[PDB]
Order: structure tokens, then C-alpha cells, then sequence
């Protein structure tokens, strides 16, 4: 049980107490996924309008 | 935000008119379109169903459609007839003869463009349109045949908006003509493809409630439409009044419909009214889930609930509401699917309907609804196996194949409901 | 002085942001019109509160905040509220129609239409930062905006602001307060997509906040306002080291350093004490030892779980009020012998402690009693994995039948993304078991 | 009424508890995976405690204490007794035991073994493990441990057991202990002696094992009235005085020791559990704790009354319906 790194100031204090020692995707890669999803939406909508046309 | 309302045919226009009477009363709008309410919650979400014309007038965002003028003339002469926008009356003269083909293929096709013109004109004045609600019956010609044709055209022109219907299912106990099972069967297939939410209002159930519960020896259509208007006011309460849930049609569809085709709801209401005794929350919850209070003639104990949405109106104990809801779920544990966690949702609204201190409205996506579609299918097959009455339809250009396909599709729908009535976790 | 930008996404994130900035203004003496009498340097400064407020020549202290929602009704309450004078209109971004509780609708369909405008306004805040530390992102797991738009925004923030720290405050879904049946789906999806873009995330289980409100505040039916005032007390105790003079947790990097030894296990468990009813007439002030003991009561945790059956990787204690280190060490002595506090064998069994002498501030007319001392404990323990297990089980129940899946595919997602996200969560759960359990 | 679920069909006791609950007409069984239950008669392994106590409106109760495996696992029991100050290596009622891997204690075991060979003392030991369901040479022990692939305990073998006459034969004592959600400790008034029929031969595992599966009185099960009468006639003493005070003492020590780590007070769900304590008795009328079993079966005669005792004390105390067979072991 030891106390280390004690820092004091007007607003408060902080310290550490030890009890026992130890025993990304790019922008283009994003827009490809977003644009892929937009295309799957547009494809499904085109199939709908084709069906309604029939 | 905004909802565009459409009522088509005799049944569609009569229940639609009652709906506008009831909700205009709840929002404090008089028959001249003037606000005379005492609470601000009456006007907070008023624009969901009403446009505001200068002069502080509110006009229902409603479109009235029929192929014969009689019912719409009565609506113009009835109470609140002067509230509707006169340009929004769209009607023909020939009628549809209780014939689905006439509403869908021949007479209706002539009028559809004028209806879509009024629809477009209402949509253009919408800040952000949620979608459409249609009132109609499936047993006639105009609401059924032209109703579904309208839905198809609207989906073509507004594919991303929600399509919601209040659909009155025919019953031999309240039958206008023998061909009602044909019309309904043809309509159901359309609904299965082109609506997101359909409230199944079964005339058999409405009749039973008027006869048995309400003790009315001889019910009229007006008596049924009292139940229908009370229900329609209940299910739209979360759309019209401010609340913690901030509900809209798309959220309701997302949370109520686990599988796109199985979107046919069983509504319920309590207390059944046609009395000054105060109703407690346990009584409201028990009546609400009782078959006798549901407006589709199905036994919920013959299937399982996929999802449930319940709204309680009036000033009452929310803790007691939650207690009773959890309790009723535990008593009826066998009738709720377990593979959908938290599939019963409860909402509260402080404002009660007219003439009640508290009420409860129930929206159930249950597999028991298959009974309804089985009923119709049987009636259909009984006539179709002998081709009875088919000439009325072949005379309008249809072919037997289209009937065989509609029958096959509805039996498929029944099969799909059975699949999930069996499935467990 | 290094700035911190707060981003509030969706209903929960926005309303919690409201509660927080109200509380900050009370804590720093800033009035609703932005004026701060005690600030003698007009128009500028590099004080500690300047990490969260910029200054205008007119003496107004403006939050370094951005509010984002895909529909306007919630942020409109900011625009017309008590603290409306605080924010620039450019800071309150609203859409047309929300995500309808649909992750796919918030991430793909609707998010792709507004992401660049959000990033623009954020860039405008960053430009006035002499040394931006990073972002604090507030959002729900369960909402469509909260989950989907937040995950997209976190990807783009990792792109446009690499080298900057990102911390989350996440509302974990509870049936007692939930809004949608599909919230488990959105939770798994946004966690999978956000996991590698977040340095440290504080989860708040609405069930825990709800029960604390019922039990300690005698509120039978807690509202969002109650929940959010309690949550804002916890958030305030967590960000106080950034907003006040101090030596512990002075920059966002220190949260990672002190609380997160492995990057994926970055969900510290927060515990807060005491929560005392305000309408309560007779009060008694709890000691340092009593509240420090309360930090180990499962009923005061922000996420319900049992730390006794897990292992600690880091434990940090943040006190506010009348507390001196002597009492802290005494209490720790008692507790270490009376509680089951096992650490992983590859980490020290210490406690990093911080004390702010200013006692917790409460909203006037709120439901929280003003106390003389309080503590928030942040500990990274494998026990929190229980919450993931819970969530994952719910996901499994629905996904075995593909229930509701069509609403996501209909927006452009693919069924494969569900399984990918679920496999990531299974990996996360396995990681927690490897770090915390013996055979 | 009350909902409950069953996730352990193999359970002998809770098959009968499951029987009774329906017999009151006020308990309804559910499917295994329906999470809207008041009670869970759950599984032995992988029991998902993390998913308990999160159902709104439900008070949830489970028939197992999370973490009570430290008591009901042999190496865990030995480690728990050596490393707990409340018990300690000094405690008199647990035979000297060591844990050996094929955190290890292979050096200190032999370190004492030499101290016993040199002292000419009785140097017989037994090796066993949790998976299973005796020698004088340590080499023969450790070589037997390395041939199986699991952690094993080596414990002193009690060379001077008390022997029932007529027969000159060994026994073991089984006591059933119910711990409820409030951590009250209830000792079932009826224990059993599980005896050996072949005379003890201190010079063949059957003579030295009491287990029943390996095996005067019906089914080698002697009950407390008879063992008490025998103790009076043969040794001029009672079961209470000579043995039962020590049994109660050991039960209390073990359970109080782990209470702070498994207690469900202040938790979001509540636990109870039925335990089977297995004790040994030497010729000085000293009681030795042999092992603790977390999922024990009962004696066929004692299934009734006892299962009704679980329902009375453990289940209906939390979920009430429309003379005590238990001895409450007091504690603080
Ligand atoms: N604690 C707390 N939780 C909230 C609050 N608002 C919403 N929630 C929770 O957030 C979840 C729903 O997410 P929302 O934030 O409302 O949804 P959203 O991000 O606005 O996205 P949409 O689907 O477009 O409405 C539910 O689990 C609610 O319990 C709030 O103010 N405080
Ligand atoms: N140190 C010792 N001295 C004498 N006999 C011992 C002993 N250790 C074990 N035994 C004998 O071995 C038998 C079983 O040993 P063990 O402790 O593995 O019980 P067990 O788990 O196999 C039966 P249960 O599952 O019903 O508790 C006991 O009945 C006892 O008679
Ligand atoms: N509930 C109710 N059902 C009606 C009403 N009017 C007609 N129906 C039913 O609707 C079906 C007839 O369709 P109808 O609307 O009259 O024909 P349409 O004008 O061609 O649409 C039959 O099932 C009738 O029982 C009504 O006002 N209320
Ligand atoms: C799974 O259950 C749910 C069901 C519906 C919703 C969303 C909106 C909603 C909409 C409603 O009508 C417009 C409504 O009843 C009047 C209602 O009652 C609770 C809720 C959210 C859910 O989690
Ligand atoms: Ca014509
Ligand atoms: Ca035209
Ligand atoms: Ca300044
Ligand atoms: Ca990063
Ligand atoms: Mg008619
Ligand atoms: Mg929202």
C-alpha cells in the first residue's frame, strides 16, 4: 500500500495508490461501400418499377 | 410529418367521414374548420392530418373518391360535410356494380388519373410526407378494385412513402352480394404487395360485438361504423398527439412487421361503447386482450402474437398500466412468440376520447389472422370450383387465370402465417 | 490549452447534451446568455474551461458543441430553450425525416446525404482550435440516427481527424425505456462499425439509470429529464478533469492510457455515489469510506453486472467535494480486505485517484440532493462483457428467424453485414473471456 | 400465478421439485428458453447468470450460486482452504492436501512426504481429481497423475477410520445443506451414512471406497436414528455430541468463508442452492471434510419431505402461494 505521484493545486489533488505490482479504411474505401449500398437500393427500385410497368 | 388520407367507395367514404368527425372533435375543430379547443396539445401535431388555410381554418388533407355520386353527396350533406376541400371530391357516375374488375380495370381506370391529380396536389403542399392511409372495403367494387388500383399507382409514383390501409373484410353475416369473396380475394393479393400496414376490420366481428356485447338485436352499418371510428381514432392517437414515443407510420411498420408480407393487423378497443361507470386499468387490460373486443373475427388463442402495440388514453397510473401489461403477458405466455424480445409496446396519451375517462386501443400482428384469410378462401373456392358468377368478371375482360392466381397467393399467405405460428426459439 | 469538441447525435445524444451543457454552465458560472462574470479575460484565454467553451468579443462563452439529428423536433427544443442564446445556429444541424429506428437508414440511405454538411460544421469548430484534442460523441445504441449516422461519422472522423482521440458516451438499450424492437440489431451493427474508431467508450445502461431513479430518488416512473440529469452528473464527473485545473485525466489521451490497456476492450464501467433524493427532508452526509464502498455495489453501476466474477484491468477514482487523500487511502484499505477485487496478472493492482474540491453541482428544482462529497469510479473490468452477452443473445433470437432483416436490406445493406457484425461481437466476447477467466 | 423453467432434466432432486411446483397448481412450467420466468431450475455448466434479473416486472430466482464452484471443485477447495485467512492451512478439519499439474505444489508435497518417511509415520496418500466418477509410494502417485491429463489433488488418506461393528467396516457421512436467497444456512435433519460391506483391510479399492457405485443395512445406507443408537450402545455417546457439532461447524466455516463472493443480496437476481457435504470420521470421533458437491442427489427415502423443504424454504419464501425439517446454522 503506497502513494505515488501526488499533485496538488487550488482546485484539488490527484495521486496514485498501488496495492500490489503485477504478477483504418480510407475515404475512397468508404465511398465504395456507401455507393455500393446506393446502387443496391437503385437496383431494387428499378425492379419494382419494372414489375409495376408489367 | 404529413399524412394524406384517401377514402374510396361507399364503405370507405362512410367510415372515413366518421373518422374525420371523431378526430375533428378531439382536436377541437368545428364543422366550419375553426378551432375551439382549450388545450394546446390539440394543435401541436394538427398538421399531420390538416392543412391550414388562412383565416385560421383547418381543412382535412383528405381525398374522397367514388364511381357513383350518392355516398359522396351524403357526405357533403352530413355533419362536417362542409369541412372537406370541395376540389378534393372526385367521383364518376356509372358506379362499379360491386365488381372488382369494374373498379380495377374498366370504370375505375377512367377516374384514376383525376384522383392521382388531387393526390399530387396535396403531396406538393407537404413539408415532409410520411405516406398515405386508405379507407375502403374489400367486398365491393370501387373501394376494393379501384382502391387497390389507386394503391398500385401511388406506389409507382411514391415508392419510398408508407402505404397504410383500413380494410373492411366482408362477411356472410353482413353481406351485400354473393361475389364478395371474389372481390376480397382479388384485393388481398394487392394488399400483400402494396401496403406496409393494413388494419383488418372484419364485419363479422363488428356484427358480433354489436349483437353480443353491445346488446343490439339489429345492428346497422352506422352501428358498425361507430366501432370502426372509435378504433381508427385509437390507432392514430400516437400520430396525432404529442407523446414520448413520437410515433410515425414508418416506425410503426418497422417495429410491427418482422416479415414484409405478414403486415395485417387485428385492432381491438376497450371499453366497448355504443355508461358512467369508471373503468380501472386491470379491467381495461383484460377487456383489451379479450377476443370479444377485437375487430377481426379471429381467436388470438388459435395463433401467437408476433408483435403488439397498445395505447392507453386518459389520466391513469402508468405504473399500473405496466404492471397489468406485464401481468397479462405472463398469464398468456404461450401466445407471444419468444424469439422477438420486447415485442409488446405500450404508449400513453393524457387526452381520452369523447365520452370516456379512459380507453385502450390494441394493434396486434398475430398469426391467428390466418383464420380470416382462410374463411375468405373457403368461400372463394366454394363458388370458383363451379365457376359461379364468373361471367360478371369475364365480361369486363378478366380471365380465369387471374382468379386462380389470386386464390393461390392467398393460400400462400395462410401458409406463411402457419410457418411462424409453429416456429419457436 | 487544448480544445475538445462535443458531438451529440440523435435524440438521446441531443437531450443528454442539453443536460450536460446546462450542468457545465452551472458549474462554471456561465449564464444562459453566454456571459460569465468570473471570467476577467474578455474575448479570449487559455483557461481549463476554454477546452469546452470558446469566447466572443462580446464576452459570450460558446460551447464547442455540434448537435446532429435527422429530424428537427428534438433540436428545436435547443433552439427555443433556456440556453438557446448559448449556441450558434450553425451548431444545430437537423434533417427532414429521421431514420425510423433503422441503422441502415441512418448509415447509408439518409446519412450519406448529410455527412458532408456535418463534417463541414465540425471543421468550422476545429478551425478555431489552437490544438484540438479530439471529440466526445454522445449517442444511443438503439436509435437509427444514434447508431447508423454515428458509425458513419466516426469513420469519417478517423479519416479527416486522424491522430485525434474519440470518446463515446453510449446509451445501451433497456426494455424499460426502449423505443424499438430492433434496437439489438442497431446496437450490434453500430458497435461493430465503430469499434476500431473509438479510443474509449462509456456505456450507460438505461435499465441501471432507471432503477437508480426509482430506488434512490423515489420516482415511480422516471422521465428522460430525470435519467438525463443523473447521466449528466456522471458525464460531468468524467469530463471535470478536462474542464478544471487538475493533474489526472487532463487530455483525452490519458483516458486511453489510464483505462484501456488493450484497444478493443475500451468500455470502462462507471459507478456513481451517492444519489440522494432532493424532496427527502432528513438527510445524512455519507463519508469518504461509505461512498467509496458504494462504488463496489452493483446497484450503483451504470451497467448492471457483477464485478466480483470478473477481473479488473484498471481502476480510477474521481472524487468531488470535501475529500482528502487520507480518507481515500483509509477507505481503500478497508475495501481491499472486504471485497473481491481481483486484477489481471499483467497489470498493477493500483488505484489512480483524483479529487476536485468543488462539490457536485445540481440543477435548482431538480430531483438530486446537493451533497458534500461524491465519487465516480471508472474501472475496466471483464464483468461488463455480461452486457454484450445479453445484447448478443437478443440479436441471436431475432436473426435466427431473419426477423426485421428486410427493413435493412431494403435500404442497401446486405444480409452478410449482419453476420459480420455478429461475428465481431463473438470475437469481442471471447477476448473478454480470455482476459478475465480462469479454468 | 408463478412461471418457472427447467434446464436440467438429469437433476434428480429438481425433477421432483418441478413435480411439486405443478402439484400446487399455482406454478406453470415454460419452455427452456423463454426468458419471462420467475424461477430457473438451471443447468450445471455454462449457466448464463449474466442474463438474470433484467426482465421488467419479474422477480427472478435461480437454484445455483454463481461462484460456488470454488467450494465444489477439489483443487478449488484445496486452494480456497490454503489461501483463505478464515480457513487457513492450519485448520484442523481438512486433511493435508496439495494440487499437482501433469500455481503447482509438486515440490512441497514431496517435501512433507520425506518428513513422513523419515518420521516412520503412517505415510499413505490418495490422489484424485474432479473428473473421476491410494498408495504408500509417491512415485506411484505422480506417475499415475501424469498418465491422465488433468489437475489432481494428493490428500492424506485417513489410516484410522471409525469402523462400524459388526463388520469392522468404513463409512462416509452425507449431509444436505440448503442456502436460501438471504444466505440462511439450513442443515437437513436427515443425513445418510454410506457404508462399505467388506471389512477394512489396512494391508483392493472396494474395501477402502464408500461411494455406493463401487458398492447389514438396506443399500449400504444407514440413517441417523440407527447410527445414533449404535453410537450410544457401542461408544456411550450421541451423534449430536460426537459428530454433529463438528459437521455444523465445518458447514458454517465453508459457507461463511465464501459468502461475500457469491451472496446475491443487493443483486438484481437471487440465488439459492442445495449442497451435499461428504464427511469422514476417524476412530477418535473426529470429523473430516472430504468433499463438497454442488448438484447432489438425495436418498430415495428422503426425496420426499426434503424436496418439499426446498419448495417451502427456498422458493415460496420469495414466491409465496395461496415443525421445521431444517436446522438453522446461525451466523453473522
Ligand atoms: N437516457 C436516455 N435515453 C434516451 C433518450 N432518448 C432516447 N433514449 C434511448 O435511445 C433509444 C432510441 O434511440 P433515439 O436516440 O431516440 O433514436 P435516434 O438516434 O433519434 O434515431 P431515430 O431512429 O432516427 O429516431 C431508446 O433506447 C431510448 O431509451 C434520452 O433522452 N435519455
Ligand atoms: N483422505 C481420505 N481418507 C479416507 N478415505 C477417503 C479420503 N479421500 C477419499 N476417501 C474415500 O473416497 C471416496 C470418494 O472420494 P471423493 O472425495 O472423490 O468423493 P466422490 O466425489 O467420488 C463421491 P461424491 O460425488 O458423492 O461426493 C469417499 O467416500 C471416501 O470414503
Ligand atoms: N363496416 C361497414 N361495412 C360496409 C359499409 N358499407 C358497405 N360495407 C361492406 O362493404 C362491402 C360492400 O362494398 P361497398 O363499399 O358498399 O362497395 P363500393 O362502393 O364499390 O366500394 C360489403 O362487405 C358491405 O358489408 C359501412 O358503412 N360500414
Ligand atoms: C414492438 O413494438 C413497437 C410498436 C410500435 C412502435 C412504434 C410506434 C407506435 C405507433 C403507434 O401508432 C402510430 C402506436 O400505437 C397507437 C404505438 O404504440 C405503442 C407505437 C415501436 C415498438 O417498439
Ligand atoms: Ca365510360
Ligand atoms: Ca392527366
Ligand atoms: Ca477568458
Ligand atoms: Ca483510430
Ligand atoms: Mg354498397
Ligand atoms: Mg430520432
Amino acid at each position: 500500500m503506497e502513494v505515488i505521484e501526488l499533485n496538488k493545486c487550488t482546485s484539488g489533488q490527484s495521486f496514485e495508490v498501488i496495492l500490489k505490482p503485477p504478477s483504418d479504411p480510407s475515404l475512397e474505401e468508404i465511398q465504395k461501400k456507401l455507393e455500393a449500398a446506393e446502387e443496391r437500393r437503385k437496383y431494387q427500385e428499378a425492379e419494382l418499377l419494372k414489375h409495376l410497368a408489367e | 410529418r404529413e399524412i394524406v388520407h384517401i377514402q374510396a367507395g361507399q364503405c370507405g367514404n362512410q367510415i372515413g367521414a366518421k373518422f374525420w368527425e371523431v378526430i375533428s372533435d378531439e382536436h377541437g375543430i368545428d364543422p366550419t374548420g375553426s378551432y375551439h379547443g382549450d388545450s394546446d396539445l390539440q394543435l401541436e401535431r394538427i398538421n399531420v392530418y390538416y392543412n391550414e388555410a388562412t383565416g385560421n381554418k383547418y381543412v382535412p388533407r383528405a381525398i374522397l373518391v367514388d364511381l357513383e355520386p350518392g355516398t359522396m353527396d351524403s357526405v357533403r350533406s352530413g355533419p362536417f360535410g362542409q369541412i372537406f376541400r370541395p376540389d378534393n371530391f372526385v367521383f364518376g357516375q356509372s358506379g362499379a356494380g360491386n365488381n372488382w374488375a369494374k373498379g380495377h380495370y374498366t370504370e375505375g381506370a377512367e377516374l384514376v388519373d383525376s384522383v392521382l391529380d388531387v393526390v399530387r396536389k396535396e403531396s406538393e403542399s407537404c413539408d415532409c410526407l410520411q405516406g398515405f392511409q386508405l379507407t375502403h372495403s374489400l367486398g365491393g367494387g370501387t373501394g376494393s378494385g379501384m382502391g387497390t388500383l389507386l394503391i398500385s399507382k401511388i406506389r409507382e409514383e411514391y415508392p419510398d412513402r408508407i402505404m397504410n390501409t383500413f380494410s373492411v373484410m366482408p362477411s356472410p353475416k353482413v353481406s351485400d352480394t354473393v361475389v364478395e369473396p371474389y372481390n376480397a380475394t382479388l384485393s388481398v393479393h394487392q394488399l400483400v404487395e402494396n401496403t406496409d400496414e393494413t388494419y383488418c376490420i372484419d364485419n363479422e366481428a363488428l356484427y358480433d360485438i354489436c349483437f353480443r356485447t353491445l346488446k343490439l338485436t339489429t345492428p346497422t352499418y352506422g352501428d358498425l361504423n361507430h366501432l370502426v371510428s372509435a378504433t381508427m381514432s385509437g390507432v392514430t392517437t400516437c400520430l396525432r398527439f404529442p407523446g414520448q414515443l413520437n410515433a410515425d407510420l414508418r416506425k410503426l411498420a418497422v417495429n410491427m412487421v418482422p416479415f414484409p408480407r405478414l403486415h395485417f393487423f387485428m385492432p381491438g378497443f376497450a371499453p366497448l361503447t355504443s355508461q358512467y361507470r369508471a373503468l380501472t386499468v386491470p379491467e381495461l387490460t383484460q377487456q383489451m386482450f379479450d377476443s370479444k373486443n377485437m375487430m377481426a373475427a379471429c381467436d388470438p388463442r388459435h395463433g401467437r402474437y408476433l408483435t403488439v402495440a397498445a395505447i392507453f388514453r386518459g389520466r391513469m397510473s402508468m405504473k399500473e398500466v405496466d404492471e397489468q401489461m406485464l401481468n397479462v403477458q405472463n398469464k398468456n405466455s404461450s401466445y407471444f412468440v419468444e424469439w422477438i424480445p420486447n415485442n409488446v409496446k405500450t404508449a400513453v396519451c393524457d387526452i381520452p376520447p369523447r365520452g370516456l375517462k379512459m380507453s385502450a386501443t390494441f394493434i396486434g400482428n398475430s398469426t391467428a389472422i390466418q383464420e380470416l384469410f382462410k374463411r375468405i378462401s373457403e368461400q372463394f373456392t366454394a363458388m370458383f370450383r363451379r365457376k359461379a358468377f364468373l361471367h360478371w368478371y369475364t365480361g369486363e375482360g378478366m380471365d380465369e387465370m387471374e382468379f386462380t392466381e389470386a386464390e393461390s397467393n392467398m393460400n400462400d399467405l395462410v401458409s406463411e402465417y402457419q410457418q411462424y405460428q409453429d416456429a419457436t426459439a | 490549452m487544448r480544445e475538445c469538441i462535443s458531438i451529440h447525435v440523435g435524440q438521446a445524444g441531443v437531450q443528454i447534451g442539453n443536460a450536460c451543457w446546462e450542468l457545465y454552465c452551472l458549474e462554471h458560472g456561465i449564464q444562459p446568455d453566454g456571459q460569465m462574470p468570473s471570467d476577467k479575460t474578455i474575448g479570449g484565454g487559455d483557461d481549463s474551461f476554454n477546452t469546452f467553451f470558446s469566447e466572443t468579443g462580446a464576452g459570450k462563452h460558446v460551447p464547442r458543441a455540434v448537435f446532429v439529428d435527422l429530424e428537427p423536433t428534438v433540436i428545436d427544443e435547443v433552439r427555443t430553450g433556456t440556453y438557446r442564446q448559448l449556441f450558434h445556429p450553425e451548431q444545430l444541424i437537423t434533417g427532414k425525416e429521421d431514420a425510423a429506428n433503422n441503422y441502415a437508414r441512418g448509415h447509408y440511405t439518409i446519412g450519406k446525404e448529410i455527412i458532408d454538411l456535418v463534417l463541414d460544421r465540425i471543421r468550422k469548430l476545429a478551425d478555431q482550435c489552437t490544438g484540438l484534442q479530439g471529440f466526445l460523441v454522445f449517442h444511443s445504441f438503439g436509435g437509427g440516427t444514434g447508431s447508423g449516422f454515428t458509425s458513419l461519422l466516426m469513420e469519417r472522423l478517423s479519416v479527416d481527424y486522424g491522430k485525434k482521440s474519440k470518446l463515446e458516451f453510449s446509451i445501451y438499450p433497456a426494455p424499460q425505456v426502449s423505443t424499438a424492437v430492433v434496437e439489438p440489431y442497431n446496437s450490434i451493427l453500430t458497435t461493430h462499425t465503430t469499434l476500431e474508431h473509438s479510443d474509449c467508450a462509456f456505456m450507460v445502461d438505461n435499465e441501471a439509470i432507471y432503477d437508480i431513479c426509482r430506488r434512490n430518488l423515489d420516482i415511480e416512473r422516471p422521465t428522460y429529464t430525470n435519467l438525463n440529469r443523473l447521466i449528466s452528473q456522471i458525464v460531468s464527473s468524467i469530463t471535470a478533469s478536462l474542464r478544471f485545473d487538475g493533474a489526472l485525466n487532463v487530455d483525452l489521451t490519458e483516458f486511453q492510457t489510464n483505462l484501456v490497456p488493450y484497444p478493443r476492450i475500451h468500455f470502462p464501467l462507471a459507478t456513481y455515489a451517492p444519489v440522494i433524493s432532493a424532496e427527502k427532508a432528513y438527510h445524512e452526509q455519507l463519508s469518504v469510506a461509505e461512498i467509496t464502498n458504494a462504488c463496489f455495489e452493483p446497484a450503483n453501476q451504470m451497467v448492471k453486472c457483477d464485478p466480483r466474477h470478473g477481473k479488473y484491468m484498471a481502476c480510477c477514482l474521481l472524487y468531488r467535494g470535501d475529500v482528502v487523500p487520507k480518507d481515500v487511502n483509509a477507505a481503500i484499505a478497508t475495501i481491499k480486505t472486504k471485497r473481491s477485487i481481483q486484477f489481471v496478472d499483467w497489470c498493477p493492482t493500483g488505484f489512480k485517484v483524483g479529487i476536485n474540491y468543488q462539490p457536485p453541482t445540481v440543477v435548482p428544482g431538480g430531483d438530486l440532493a446537493k451533497v458534500q462529497r461524491a465519487v465516480c469510479m471508472l474501472s475496466n473490468t471483464t464483468a461488463i462483457a455480461e452486457a454484450w452477452a445479453r445484447l448478443d443473445h437478443k440479436f441471436d433470437l431475432m436473426y435466427a428467424k431473419r426477423a426485421f432483416v428486410h427493413w435493412y436490406v431494403g435500404e442497401g445493406m446486405e444480409e452478410g453485414e449482419f453476420s459480420e457484425a455478429r461475428e465481431d461481437m463473438a470475437a469481442l466476447e471471447k477476448d473478454y473471456e480470455e482476459v478475465g477467466v480462469d479454468s | 400465478m408463478y412461471t418457472f423453467v427447467v434446464r436440467d432434466e438429469n437433476s434428480s432432486v429438481y425433477a421432483e421439485v418441478s413435480r411439486l411446483l405443478l402439484a400446487t397448481g399455482q406454478w406453470k412450467r415454460l419452455r427452456k428458453d423463454n426468458p419471462r420466468f420467475n424461477l430457473m431450475l438451471g443447468e450445471r455448466n455454462r449457466l448464463p447468470f449474466g442474463r438474470l434479473g433484467h426482465e421488467p416486472g419479474l422477480v427472478q430466482l435461480v437454484n445455483y450460486y454463481r461462484g460456488a464452484d470454488k467450494l465444489c471443485r477439489k483443487a478449488s477447495l484445496v486452494k480456497l482452504i490454503k489461501t483463505s485467512p478464515e480457513l487457513s492451512e492450519s485448520c484442523t478439519w481438512f486433511p493435508e492436501s496439495y494440487v499437482i499439474y501433469p500455481t503447482d505444489e509438486r515440490e512441497v508435497f514431496l517435501a512433507a512426504y520425506n518428513r513422513r518417511r523419515e518420521g516412520r509415520e503412517g505415510n499413505v496418500w490418495i490422489a484424485k481429481s474432479s473428473a473421476g466418477a491410494i498408495s504408500s509410494e509417491a512415485s506411484e502417485l505422480l506417475d499415475f497423475i501424469d498418465e491422465q491429463g488433468q489437475v489432481h489433488v494428493i490428500q492424506k488418506y485417513l489410516e484410522k477410520p471409525l469402523l462400524l461393528e459388526p463388520g469392522h467396516r468404513k463409512f462416509d457421512i452425507r449431509s444436505w445443506v440448503l442456502v436460501d436467497h438471504l444466505y440462511n444456512i439450513y442443515l437437513y435433519r436427515e443425513g445418510v451414512l454410506r457404508t462399505s460391506s467388506e471389512p477394512y483391510n489396512s494391508a483392493d479399492k472396494t474395501c477402502h471406497l464408500t461411494n455406493h457405485c463401487i458398492q447389514y443395512e438396506e443399500g449400504n445406507e444407514m440413517f441417523f436414528e440407527e447410527f445414533n443408537q449404535y453410537l450410544m450402545d457401542a461408544l456411550n455417546t450421541t451423534l449430536e455430541n460426537s459428530i454433529l457439532l463438528q459437521i455444523k461447524h465445518i458447514i458454517r466455516s465453508c459457507l461463511m468463508c465464501i459468502e461475500p463472493a457469491i451472496s446475491t443480496k443487493h443483486l438484481h437476481y437471487q440465488s439459492f442452492q442445495l449442497f451435499g457435504f461428504d464427511f469422514m470420521v476417524d476412530e477418535e470421533l473426529k470429523v473430516w471434510l472430504i468433499e463438497v458437491n454442488g448438484a447432489p442427489a438425495c436418498a430415495q427415502k428422503l426425496y420426499a419431505e426434503l424436496c418439499q423443504g426446498i419448495v417451502d424454504v427456498a422458493i415460496s419464501s420469495v414466491f409465496p402461494l395461496a415443525t421445521s425439517i431444517f436446522i438453522k446454522l446461525h451466523h453473522h
